[PDB]
């Protein structure tokens, strides 16, 4: 419910935190998906 | 099973027996530049059979006490085939990168390989020189190798301040000896504009830094070279003009 | 006017403060944005990479030598190989990854944290090691029969040549400091060894000696608290 | 249908699935109770890192672990609120004085003076955020006094002041700010202005085409949509105020977005714009020790 | 009263702020507007009209002239008429037209722009130019043949004197400053020349000097981003 | 010679592709053009002993400066409601408790 | 949604903002529309 | 802006007060709290 | 004046105008002497959980 | 570096000990005839 008393969109606060994470594209950047329990090679 | 493996592109091919996996950086094919994120009112060129294919670079012997070497990319590709020719006489460039890096050795041989890439790998001067008018800066064939392709100094630094050992967050692929014997890397097109020069700007560097250094006993075969090989894929080429080679 | 009442606090500048300021343009509209891969949204995402740990940091091991712990063929059984404290905001091996370089913008870490061994030997070159995580207590064991009893794993050379150990989350707080020593050792979290299982065996015409890789990272499970000025950093003058 | 090579890969073209999706994590993830599994063939701890791939040895697959309702935070994590903290960015040194007879100060905006501020927003290549700007000004003693202040942005292109009365003051298009030296701070909030689609920290190339030297390499890696323009600084008046005045500019990075991580700076700094150090004296990362298996 | 506290960017004055202010006269009924043909509510009207570019811009060209390229009839062919930078934010032609006069008033301009060529000779003397819009690169071409390869257009005399030029807009980033020079070059736009197709071919009893007049504008995807003061007025004291 | 402006578009005189500008146009309306405050009229008070008058007397004119001179008479006619905002300083620029 | 403190409508701040443009009348203030695509003359 | 008056009040510190305070660490999720027994929440339990 | 927050591993300032007093991000409150008291909320910060 | 240019394989040692390069019909006419020198070249295939 926070607020801006202007009408440009770059003087807000905070406007929205967001909770995104998405760890698979730097810890498992590869093709074929790695099984967590299986060998890996 | 999953240590073979063929990568097909054009009219090249590589075959690989002990190589194990297909580093897709940071998990986004390369693609063409959608309408929504264009700039320029223009109609590229695609012919995505004349460039996206394998070039192979010369080699580089891995000596015992080697150092590590870097590649610019687009740079290595201005000199070579119909992607060089479509980079001198283009203004805009955009396309995606898939590195495959072979060095062979026998289950005798011992060491490791890092072969990474650097999204704009801004290299430094090496000295003490604090005033901007006197300091030294990396000359243009230091900065820009080409097909040849540099040397390290002090790979340590990766030669731009940063330490080697956090380099492992960067789209990266190990040369262990003992289990593989080439790393490739699918690298999409990465820069903060739609399209970009391709004889100005290098988009990314490739790494490969003898981290484990070689070890052989005598008797055993001591020219161990590594060949890299480049196929630009999704490649779109804007901004016609006569030929500029930079 | 409205009667208002002017509190403590009036005409202070917060630098962490969370309010709106005046805009400079009036009517703008930004260079849109396109898709740029790689987007990263929490710190999180990268204290999970692996980043290697320059465990071998003594001196006369200039170089890039420190990223290298040696392996060689003892011929006394159950010997020490390689130990390190597992504690990021400690200065030491941790120094160098980047969830130890990331641990220190903040105060307080909490989390399982992983180390990964690559061998790079030969590959005729067998062997196995005995990875143990000993929580705190006395210093590092003396031989091997002390440091079996912590949590460890025994690591077989071969094909897929890394193993990793995972540094479980034993501690009595739900969070440990990243400042050590003086009576701040109360937050330690004891100390990672790495032992001979049995031996380095090579057959005739490979070399002797070989080197581990040591990588560290954050399990699933870390989390960070209040914010710090980092202390990895030092500026005397403007950078002019 | 006449040529089919054409049209199969133009319908094959499209939006290759490069499925990576994440998801809402509010906060720290627990764990789920584990018993000993003898069991041949399944190995969670033997991994491989020449893949590329980081190790996902988790606790439950590794030791037999309890069962933990983890209610720790993760939102202080965020850069939302990691570049929430205002820090200092540059200074203008303001000599008024009758030996200094200019009357202003100009201050070309450059974030990577301060190494407080540039070792955290080097750490990811892309950046593209709204700025918080906030002006303190003193004397060089640190006192407060009467005297009002104009800050002027000159935006690149425009005319930069030539004297204390000039007529660029006139600010008929420029944004400007007029405060008292014994006021609140003042404050204002930026937007993303760069031509481009982001704020790139380094630019791996040159600005312009051409012959480039091998001496005096002075124009690599700077790239001009950083460069956002220029600050200038006045005492509103006619005649010469005599004091020393001291402006400090804090910048707070909100609405942020970072791109393609980067390996955090070791070495220190040396130069604003390049990312120079010296190969004599190399500060390892880690502090040396006595011996390798003696963990202090 | 009502608790409240002072944030920092009290009691300061932003000349751009959008704000309220106490009026001086209550209960004011203004003079009512009547209907002034001719309003214009937006810059980008403006800079859609065609307005001539002082592309003759050269010493000994004074008064009128420099409106005026000339044309005559030359005796050897694929030989150059003229050539000017298609940046409006650099000194030069376009810091004639009205395009080029408020595109400085801005800092970064986006968009295709237009030229066009009306031809003042006579009715009976005919020709063909080359009109070639060179993105950047290397300088401008040396020949013809190298012109060519660009953005190009042949443009035919007889009746509808005027062609136009649509100079497209092949840039990287979405915008480009009007600054140029030094490293600022990097947003250069190129470099549009006017050479000779074929000829200017006359009958007897014609002059054999004729005159072509450019026009310059921008294209209806133009548009601007921030403001900014223009560096095209003086003024050293008050207007008393 | 027919008095209107060329209409040759882009995609008329070459071969084009396809974009969704999301460009900005809102800077460019004489609203926010005019939006942004200028210098208008400075006036001089010597209330020094030697100045025997007291008051200073302005007679309203923005045609005296430049800056501002230049934008407003690109237009001929224009009708608006204005804002005046005055600053106040001493000669050295000092504030100092007068009314 | 913006808002003015005072009963006089010129002491509000940016009462309404307008995306309204109409250049032909300044590009083409022609009696008979010229098409785009055949020759004027 | 907005019309406003001060009145009588401003700029003291009344040490009793009950107001808000600008938090230093925006994004703040403390240390979770556990079940510790003998939880006091008025003094009136301790006179007895 | 400033008053800057020092948590326990950050570098505590060594000089009156050392680089420390940057604070990039440790907290800090710059106000005034003739200003109202500064006033700001702090959280429970404890690693344990009382 | 100039071979590498035309159709061409990257052939990998160890299991599996032999590679097949398949050299396309890559020609103008439809068939090639068996004869070649002199101006009979114009049939030529090319060289691996
Ligand atoms: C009257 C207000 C004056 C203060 C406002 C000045 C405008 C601030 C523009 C900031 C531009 C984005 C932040 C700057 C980033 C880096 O400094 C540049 N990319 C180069 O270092
Ligand atoms: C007590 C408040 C004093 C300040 C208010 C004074 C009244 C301002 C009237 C402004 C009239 C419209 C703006 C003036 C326009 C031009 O100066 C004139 N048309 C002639 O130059």
């Amino acid at each position: 419910t926070n607020i801006n008393y202007y009408k440009d969109s770059y003087a807000a606060s905070a406007s929205r935190q967001d909770f995104t994470q998405d760890p698979k594209k730097f810890t498992q950047p590869v093709l074929d998906s790695i099984r967590e329990l299986s060998a890996p090679l | 099973s999953d240590r073979v493996a063929q990568l097909t592109v054009g009219n090249s091919s590589i075959t690989t027996q002990e190589a194990a996996n297909i580093v897709l950086a940071y998990g986004e094919w390369p693609e063409y530049c959608p309408d929504t994120d264009a700039t320029a009112v223009d109609k590229p060129t695609r012919p995505d059979v004349s460039v996206n294919r394998f070039y192979t670079l010369d080699s580089k012997m891995w000596q015992e006490n080697s150092t590590g070497w870097y590649w610019k990319f687009p740079d290595v590709l201005n000199k070579t085939g119909v992607f060089g020719q479509n980079a001198q006489f283009h203004y805009l460039y955009r396309s995606g990168f898939c590195l495959h890096v072979q060095c062979n050795a026998s289950k005798f041989h011992q060491g490791a390989l890092l072969v990474a890439v650097i999204p704009e790998f801004v290299l430094a001067g090496r000295g003490s020189n604090t005033k901007p008018n006197e300091a030294p800066h990396p000359g243009f064939n230091t900065t820009f190798p080409g097909t040849a392709g540099a040397s390290f100094n002090d790979p340590y630094v990766l030669d731009s301040g940063v330490p080697l050992s956090q380099s492992l967050i960067y789209p990266h692929q190990w040369i262990n000896l003992r289990t593989n014997n080439c790393a490739t890397i699918i690298v999409p097109y990465i820069n903060a504009v739609p399209f970009d020069s391709a004889i100005n700007h290098s988009n990314f560097g490739l790494i490969v830094v003898p981290v484990s250094p070689l070890k052989y006993s005598s008797g055993a075969t001591t020219a161990i070279p590594i060949t890299v090989t480049i196929a630009p894929l999704n490649s779109e080429f804007g901004g016609l003009r006569q030929a500029v080679s930079q | 006017g409205l009667p208002t009442e002017l509190r403590p606090g009036t005409n202070q500048f917060l630098t962490t403060e969370d309010d709106t300021a005046a805009p400079i343009l009036p009517g703008f509209s930004p260079t849109p944005s396109i898709h740029i891969p790689g987007e990263v949204r929490s710190l999180l995402e990268l204290c999970r990479v692996e980043t290697i740990l320059e465990v071998n940091n003594t001196t006369d091991a200039t170089g890039l030598n420190r990223l290298l712990i040696p392996v060689s063929a003892q011929n006394k059984a159950d010997e020490l190989c390689a130990a390190f404290m597992v504690d990021p905001g400690r200065i030491g091996p941790w120094q160098s990854t980047l969830v130890g370089q990331i641990c220190r913008y903040y105060t307080q870490w909490s989390g399982s944290l992983k180390v990964t061994f690559m061998f790079t030997g030969s590959f005729m070159a067998t062997g196995k090691m005995l990875i143990a995580y000993s929580p705190p207590g006395s210093a590092q064991p003396a031989n091997r029969e002390t440091a079996m009893l912590g949590t460890h794993v025994i690591w077989d050379f071969g094909l897929q040549s890394s193993v990793s150990l995972v540094i479980p989350w034993i501690s009595n707080t739900h969070f440990r400091t990243a400042k050590t020593g003086g009576n701040y050792d109360y937050y330690t979290a004891g100390v990672v060894t790495l032992w001979y299982q049995t031996n380095y065996v090579v057959p005739p015409e490979t070399p002797g000696e070989a080197y581990i890789i040591a990588m560290g990272a954050a399990q699933d499970n870390f989390t960070l608290k209040i914010c710090k000025d980092t202390d990895e950093v030092t500026q005397q003058a403007v950078l002019q | 249908d006449p040529v089919e090579d054409i049209i199969h890969d133009a319908l094959s073209s499209t939006v290759r699935r490069a499925i990576t999706s994440g998801q809402d994590v509010n906060t720290a993830a627990g764990t789920a109770p584990s018993s000993h599994r003898l069991e041949t063939g399944r190995v969670p701890a033997l991994q491989a890192a020449e893949t590329g791939a980081t190790s996902n040895a988790t606790d439950e697959n590794m030791i037999e672990t309890r069962c933990v309702m983890n209610r720790n935070g993760v939102l202080e994590a965020t850069i939302s609120h990691f570049f929430s903290r205002s820090g200092l960015v540059g200074v203008v040194n303001l000599t008024d004085g009758g030996t200094d007879t200019t009357g202003y100060a100009v201050w070309d905006i450059d974030i990577m003076g301060f190494v407080q501020l540039r070792r955290k927003c080097e750490m990811f290549t892309y950046m593209r955020f709204n700025a918080e700007f906030t002006f303190v000004t003193t004397t060089e003693n640190g006192e407060a006094r009467p005297f009002m202040l104009q800050y002027m942005y000159v935006p690149p292109g425009a005319p930069k002041p030539t004297g204390r009365d000039a007529f660029q003051w006139q600010t008929a298009t420029n944004p400007s700010v007029f405060v008292k030296l014994t006021d609140p701070p003042a404050q204002v909030s930026v937007p993303f202005m760069s031509p481009a689609s982001a704020y790139q920290w380094f630019y791996d190339g040159y600005p312009t085409f051409g012959q480039h030297p091998e001496t005096s390499n002075t124009t690599y890696g700077q790239c001009p949509n950083n460069m956002m323009g220029t600050f200038a600084v006045r005492v509103v008046s006619r005649v010469a105020s005599q004091l020393k005045l001291q402006t400090r500019v804090y910048m707070k990075l909100k609405h942020v977005r970072a791109w393609i991580p980067r390996p955090i700076r070791s070495q220190p700094y040396l130069l604003k714009n390049f990312p120079n150090y010296d190969s004599s004296k190399i500060t390892y990362s880690a502090r040396d020790r006595a011996s390798i298996k003696q963990a202090n």
